[PDB]
RNA sequence: CCACAAGUCGAGCAGGUACGAAAGUAGGUCUUAGUGAUCCGGUGGUUCUGUAUGGAAGGGCCAUCGCUCAACGGAUAAAAG
RNA sequence: CUCAGUAGCGGCGAGCGAACGGGGAUCAGCCCAUUAAGUUAUGUGUGUUUUAGUGGAACGCUCUGGGAAGUGCGAACGUAGAGGGUGAUAUUCCCGUACACGAAAGGGCACACAUAAUGAUGACGAGUAGGGCGAGGCACGUGAAACCUUGUCUGAAUAUGGGGGGACCAUCCUCCAAGGCUAAAUACUCCUGACUGACCGAUAGUGAACCAGUACCGUGAGGGAAAGGCGAAAAGAACCCCUGUGAGGGGAGUGAAAUAGAUCCUGAAACCGCAUGCAUACAAGCAGUGGGAGCACCUUCGUGGUGUGACUGCGUACCUUUUGUAUAAUGGGUCAGCGACUUAUAUUCAGUAGCGAGGUUAACCGUAUAGGGGAGCCGUAGAGAAAUCGAGUCUUAAUAGGGCG
């Protein structure tokens, strides 16, 4: 029962190369170099599902920074008059008002400072 | 047990041989073991030391940049010996004496249960003649079948002979595998009563 | 083929009900300087111990 | 039912063989459980049983004793419940050794109470312990 | 106490004994070093074995003897550059 | 086959390893001077086999198709439904197959008779048995070492005699050396014929599917390759054009197909061109990843698809070996194909199946996976070195105590 390996290494291979394309000279033709882009390719796509999170909870503090700061405040007492004030609206849906309607951000900061004071 | 044959008539047969309860374990090693005792297991190969030539040390140990070599039909060299060079095998396994006989009385009790087996009086030919014998099993609706015969007769195995689907073996060769193959085995009251004495 | 049994340890052990007994060293030569405990006390035979039984189980496979 | 595609083996009475070196998916890939260098790892890599690394032998360290006696290997015991294979009343060698309970090269034989009889046998020739024979006598058999 | 092989302490029972009026004490020395496995043989005993049988030779069991095997768990009976 | 890895041998190490008895296969005895069984030649007769060969059943229509053996419908043969071929997959188209016949002439074997020879220079075994010395063989290494062989030195008795029974003696049992012949069961495959394979299918399988022990290498012995496929059928491309009357190509023609056109089935990858879309000449690094504008084409018009990816956070390959490697420690130029825990036997444990105080056969026989074959093996009792006892036994003066059970 002599068994050739033909037909089931060539589809394993054809399969790392179909994955490695669009990579740069032998990373999208040379079958030991694609199959070290693609596990690399994997990890970093790992860490960066992690990384994402964070990167963008940065840009709401941002963007609610400038917000607040336009409106006579800093971000951590905006933060902290809200979480007074039981509102309890995250940062995401802030930074959006923020970007977009400039009078509900007003309002909001007008009610932390009440809760402030 | 009480069986009706074709023709109505009542057979006595014992429970043993014909009753036993379905063991599929057991038939099934049955089985597999007669289906390996079929192989022939004919064949080899050639390892390092069978491949012709390679007696000397192609090139020197040390100094050449080469990677080091003892012989040129080394088993890593295209063309050289094989791994592990395959003998001829005995396939053949050992079955108890009694699990044989335990296996042969379930499945002539599940043949009686699944109403594959089918009991004549008498079954014979008058000529040596494909024909006729076709006629006879087609009125018997036993086209596809495995004749059982207390002594098979010159003239049923020459009719048998050419007929696809069609066989026909005396009451001591019986095998489970035949048993099995053939859509419906016809046996005969004669045949029968030996096996029972045969207790399966 | 046929596992062998090595004579030499044959030759030292012999099967019980539960496992394998032996004689005692030191009681050969060099006996008049040993106390007279030691030499009624190493008398006789004793049990091989748990830990070289599987030894003992390899040397000798049909005991 | 009992056709050849549907007969199957009872669960548990199969297993695939331990195959190494295939992967690190399968677990025992690259080393194949053998470990990192050493004696053990190379082929053929065991060393001889009873070899401790040098140091004296637990068969070596100990005193050889006793002897072989020869009448022992032909000398046979028989379990008293064995005698209910013997065919006939009469209990001698010869018959013991037609029922199979004893070696046809043994020259002689001894009954112990081991197990328990019901049929009356007479004794000609064996030797018999105590227990035994008063089994023997209680059972309503004698000897000679 | 201890990987093993070993090592250490021991009340108490039986027989024979020594010293004490006696209750008693004594299984070496205040204790902890003064040491060497297995194999092979020697010696004194022995109700064991004894290659046809009776013996015997040889073997077994108990006691004991022969290593600065000191590279001291001792690779050979026998070995430098 | 078992006895049995037992009894023993062994720097008592590593290892070596019987016999008796039992079960089978095959069976057979005959002679030493008027000389046997047997064997070999030759001749004759009978039987059998082998080397060419002959006959040998039964299918049409329809659809797809280049082509039918394939689809659909309905028939016929079968002692023939083994196999091969035919333009794709045929019991009925061809060769065959079952079966029935067949030899001028020659060869092999068996049996019987006839004539030679041979058995057979040998007529009961003397330089022999035995012994001293040195070696060898016996499972047996000088060991308590019997038995066999003999290089050297010696040396009987001769049936009222002699050999053996593992030092040796006695007694018993058993056999007759120093002269011979003898089939079967057993071992093997350069060959011949038939049949077979959970053997390979062109880096495999013989080194060799092909003009291979060749080419080639070496003074020589010797070493030793690579290399299969047009098409069903050559129908292998008449003729025209460019070119050097070259090579090569474009038409034409053949063909079902010519990107089947000659090193011609399929035509993968490394590697090398041409065309289109987007990006790219102020910006520093394992080349990706998470975001993300713009552009081109497509569109189910979008919260859509495909290609590209300005700008931006993070981010020093893989394997091995190591306390520890981006390491300037090892290995890899790349692709494709090959490349490493097997097989036999024995043993122990686990799972599973049969039978169960029982379980099971081995060799072998067997128109043969069946059925026979019970010799043997494991379990059912231990203690002791052993004789011996035995649910006990050993130790001991002990019934005490204690060890193994
Ligand atoms: N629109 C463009 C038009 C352009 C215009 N026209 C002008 C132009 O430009 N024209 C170009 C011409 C093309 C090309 N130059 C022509 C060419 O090359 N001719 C080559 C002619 C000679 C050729 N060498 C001969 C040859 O090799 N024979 C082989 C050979 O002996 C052998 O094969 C192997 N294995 O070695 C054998 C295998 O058994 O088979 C043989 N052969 C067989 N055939 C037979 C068959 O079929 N059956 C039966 C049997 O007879 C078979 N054997």
């Amino acid at each position: 029962a002599r068994v050739k390996r033909g037909v089931v290494a060539h589809r394993r291979h054809k399969k790392i190369l179909a994955r490695a394309k669009g990579y740069y000279g032998a990373r999208s033709r040379v079958y030991r170099v694609a199959f070290q882009a693609v596990i690399k390719a994997g990890q970093y796509a790992y860490r960066d599902r992690r990384q994402k999170k964070r990167q963008f909870r940065a840009l709401w503090i941002a963007r609610i920074n400038a917000g607040a700061r336009q409106n006579g405040l800093s971000y951590s007492r905006m933060i902290d008059g809200l979480k007074k004030a039981q509102v309890i609206i995250d940062r995401r849906v802030l930074a959006d008002i923020a970007m977009h309607d400039a009078v509900a951000f007003a309002a909001l900061a007008e009610k932390a400072k009440g809760a402030l004071a | 047990m009480n069986l009706k044959t074709v023709s109505g008539s009542a057979v006595e047969l014992s429970e043993v041989a014909f009753g036993r309860e379905f063991n599929e374990a057991l038939v099934h090693q049955v089985v597999t073991a007669y289906l390996a005792g079929g192989r022939q297991g004919t064949r080899a190969h050639k390892s390092r030391a069978d491949v012709s030539g390679g007696g000397k040390k192609p090139f020197r140990q040390k100094g050449t940049g080469r990677a080091r070599a003892g012989s040129i039909r080394s088993p890593i060299w295209v063309g050289g010996g094989k791994t592990f060079a395959a003998r001829p095998q005995d396939w053949s396994q050992k079955v108890n004496r009694k699990m044989y006989r335990g296996a042969m009385q379930c499945i002539l009790a599940e043949l009686v249960r699944q109403d594959r087996l089918v009991l004549v009086e008498e079954f014979a030919v008058a000529a040596p003649k494909t024909k006729e014998l076709l006629a006879k099993l087609n009125d018997l609706n036993a086209a596809r079948a495995l004749i059982v015969t207390d002594a098979v007769d010159e003239n049923l195995y020459l009719a048998a002979r050419n007929l696809p689907h069609v066989d026909v073996v005396d009451a001591t060769a019986i095998d489970p595998v035949s048993l099995i193959a053939f859509d419906k085995v016809v046996m005969s009251v004669a045949a029968a009563k030996k096996i029972e004495v045969e207790l399966g | 083929a046929k596992l062998k049994t090595r004579r030499g340890a044959a030759k030292r052990f012999k099967a019980t009900a539960n496992g394998f007994k032996r004689k005692q060293a030191f009681k050969r030569h060099i006996l008049t300087k040993k106390s007279a405990k030691r030499i009624r006390q190493l008398r006789g035979c004793v049990m091989v111990h748990v830990s070289d039984v599987a030894s003992v189980r390899r040397m000798c496979p049909y005991i | 039912t009992l056709r050849l595609n549907e007969l199957a083996p009872a669960e548990g009475a199969k297993r695939e063989h331990r195959r190494l070196g295939r992967g690190i998916g399968s677990g025992v890939g690259k080393t194949g459980g053998r470990g990192i260098k050493g004696q053990k790892s190379r082929k053929s890599g065991g060393v001889r049983p009873g070899f401790e690394g040098g140091q004296t032998a637990i068969y070596r360290r100990l005193p050889k004793f006793g002897f072989t006696s020869q009448i022992a290997l032909k000398t046979a015991e028989v379990r008293l419940s064995e005698l209910s294979k013997v065919e006939g009343d009469i209990v001698s060698l010869e018959t013991l050794k037609a029922a199979n309970v004893v070696r046809r090269d043994q020259i002689r034989a001894r009954i112990v109470l081991s197990g328990e009889i019901t049929r009356a046998f007479t004794v000609q020739g064996v030797a018999l312990t105590k227990g035994a024979k008063a089994a023997i006598e209680a059972a309503g058999g004698k000897v000679e």
